[PDB]
């Protein structure tokens, strides 16, 4: 059934499964038209899709061609969702095919359902979790090479870099959901503080700073900061 | 005008024949139900003054031969049976009739209710949906699960109700994924129509019968079917015109027959809120609408 904090250590099992995310695929600047009314103006998108057990990435660019002459985008934008990631799984070796394929917004079920049908064994899964996946946009590296499309174009990265050569999937996906919840929450105070020191660089193959295992402890520690200060902001506690 | 005598009537029941029913007590005198109409479909359905559990009934079709109830006391209930002696069977009706041991179907001149409610419904239509070919008339009870319900457990007690399920290959081409999702037209007219129905009389005639066995016996799997089938046409962009004027009235006596007290567990919110409201076919049933909403407000 739904994924929520009692069963958040089956990410981390041996059974092969999927987060899929759908917020940044179908992207809108909103502006006004010379006789004053409003229209929109799509920009490239994503399918965020995610093993939290290999950090094995898979970025399907969603160009806007894809919209050319439809109607009724947003619902439209979540049945392309889910043939995306159909294809994605029938492109896979059968023991590289996942069991589970957790969605982050409910929407996504009978899409992902109904183009899943060839895979009955294959268990589409809703959450209870409130996952920060919608800013990997803030992303720069993931940003850019959305941004840059001329064409449809999956491309893969290890969302956790190296860091499994040295911690266990469940912290390395924890470390992650706090830098996006951060990125999401403040993205400016964000970034400010991964590159506050510029002698830490990125590895060209890397979207994480070169952080040494005590240095992620205060990175970790100022993200947290960040998220409690803004939260009382937002509510006045 | 046909007649289905009782042998007798041994336990206290109340007893229905169509939309009617009679209380009947312990060893009471009576013999049977007579002037029942030629040229419908019809059931006979008790419920023992003793078990408000299992409704059960049987459908027939006085055409098909001569029929007639008789309680048994091992299994302990009222049994329908042929009798195949012709004038063994009229002598039996004819003198009960002159002892007035029988009561009247009680049918006004001006009701067209029960053609209305059973217009396509045909006795061998229901006879491959209830399977039992030694006889020419059909059981039903509560408590009898459908096919589809099986799958999700002796078959030879199931209703066969044709199976509807929006979420599988059958409804669902390769490719048309969003398409025939969110517009059924394809797999209402080519899979269900023209496939495995042939034509929409028996469409309608499986969904009459199920409406009438989920009000009669209170058989939730044919409540399930009842709305499935609603729901098929509702949620088809493309729909011949005769059955969208002919479901506006199949729909009006079915609810316009429903008892007031029932209404919670046999009318499903959701169904009748998108069929009417929202499903491609909201503008038209605008009969089925002004019944719904003057006389079920609250569901709405
Ligand atoms: O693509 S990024 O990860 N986006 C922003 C960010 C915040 C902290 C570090 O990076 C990146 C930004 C700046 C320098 C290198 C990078 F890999």
């Amino acid at each position: 059934g739904a994924m929520n904090s009692s069963n958040y250590a089956e990410l981390f099992n041996n059974d092969i499964k999927l987060f899929v995310d759908d917020t940044n695929v179908y992207r809108v600047t909103v502006h006004k038209t010379f006789e004053g009314n409003v229209a929109t103006k799509a920009i490239n998108g994503c399918i965020f899709t995610l093993n939290p057990k290999t950090g094995h990435l898979f970025l399907k660019i969603i160009h806007t061609s894809v919209w050319a002459g439809q109607k009724r985008l947003s619902q439209l934008a979540k049945w392309k969702t889910a043939e995306e990631v159909s294809a994605l799984v029938r492109s896979l070796p059968k023991e590289e095919q996942p069991k589970q394929i957790i969605v982050t917004r409910k929407a996504m079920l009978d899409p992902l359902e109904v183009h899943m049908l060839d895979f009955p064994n294959i268990a589409i899964r809703p959450t209870e979790l409130r996952l920060p996946f919608s800013a990997a946009m803030s992303i720069d590296k993931l940003s850019d090479v959305v941004m840059k499309a001329t064409e449809p174009q999956m491309v893969l990265f290890n969302i956790y870099d190296d860091w499994l050569d040295r911690i266990s999937s469940y912290t390395a996906f924890s470390r992650l959901t706090l830098l996006l919840r951060a990125l999401k929450t403040n993205e400016e105070s964000a970034k400010m503080i991964l590159l506050s020191d510029p002698t830490i660089t990125i590895k060209s193959y890397h979207l994480w700073p070169s952080f040494t295992d005590e240095q992620w402890i205060t990175i970790e520690s100022q993200m947290r900061d960040l998220i409690l200060t803004e939260y009382g902001r937002k509510y006045n506690v | 005008m046909n007649t289905v005598p009782f042998t007798s009537a041994p336990i206290e029941v109340t007893i229905g024949i169509d939309q009617y029913s009679f209380n009947v007590k312990e060893n009471q005198p009576f013999h049977g139900i007579k002037d029942i109409p030629i040229g419908h479909v019809h059931v006979i359905h008790f419920q023992h003054a003793d078990n408000s559990s299992m409704r059960y009934g049987y459908w027939f079709d006085c055409r098909m031969g001569n029929f007639y109830i008789q309680y048994d006391p091992k299994d302990g209930l009222y049994k329908m049976m042929e009798e195949r002696d012709g004038a063994k069977f009229e002598n039996i009706v004819h003198n009960f009739k002159e002892r007035q041991m029988m009561v009247s179907y009680p049918k006004i001149d001006e009701d067209d209710t029960w053609y209305n409610l059973t217009e396509f419904v045909q006795m061998d239509k229901i006879r491959k949906i209830v399977r039992k070919d030694e006889n020419q008339f059909s059981y039903v009870d509560s408590s009898m699960t459908t096919v589809q319900e099986n799958e999700l457990s002796d078959p030879a007690h199931s209703l066969n109700y044709t199976v509807i399920n929006f979420k599988s290959r059958e409804a669902i081409r390769p490719g048309h994924e969003m398409e025939d999702f969110l517009d059924k037209s394809y797999y209402l007219n080519t899979v269900m129509l023209q496939g495995i129905f042939k034509n929409s009389s028996n469409y309608f005639g499986e969904l009459q019968f199920a409406f009438l066995n989920a009000m009669f016996f209170g058989n939730y799997g044919s409540s399930l079917q009842w709305h499935a089938m609603i729901e098929l046409i509702c949620s088809s962009a493309t729909v011949p015109k005769h059955m969208l004027d002919k479901l506006d009235e199949i729909l009006y006596y079915q609810i316009k027959t429903l008892p007031e007290q029932y209404s919670d567990i046999l009318l499903n919110e959701r169904v009748w809120n998108i069929c009417l409201y929202s499903s491609f076919q909201k503008n038209s049933l605008h009969n089925t609408e002004k019944i719904m909403e003057n006389k079920y407000p609250e569901l709405l």
